[PDB]
């Protein structure tokens, strides 16, 4: 069936004319980014802002001795 | 992938330095309490050990 797959069809001809269009706040309007700032904030939050865009760097450390 | 990449080099060419410690002076810490197992008995024990057993068979006569 292929009114079924015509949909499926039809909504992936809107995968590729959205997508191929762009996507996020886009063929979709503002909302996304409304939200989007604050859930990738969250994710900042989920990792704490130990900024997950810098390498690291490691401890160098010493426990008491007499 | 750029950021990947970037701490991936990083974490394949990175070599952490190793921990810090100190009392390596324990080391000679040792041998002061080292020296006292020495001399102050080391010695002395040597030394009285000498005139008791050699004490045990002039007497045992």
């Amino acid at each position: 069936l292929d009114p079924v797959q015509k949909l499926f069809v039809d909504k992936i001809r809107e995968y590729r004319t959205k997508r191929q269009t762009s996507g996020g706040p886009v063929d979709a309007g503002p909302e996304y980014q409304q939200d989007l700032d604050r859930e990738l904030f969250k994710l900042k939050q989920m990792y704490g802002k130990a900024d997950m865009n810098t390498f690291p760097n490691f401890t160098f450390e010493d426990p008491k001795f007499e | 992938a750029g950021l990947v990449d970037d701490f991936e080099k990083k974490f394949n060419a990175l070599k952490v330095p190793i921990p810090e410690d100190k009392y390596t002076a324990q080391v000679d810490a040792e041998e002061k309490e080292d020296v006292k197992s020495c001399a102050e008995f080391l010695t002395q024990s040597k030394t009285r050990i000498q005139e008791y057993e050699k004490e045990l068979e002039k007497m045992r006569n």
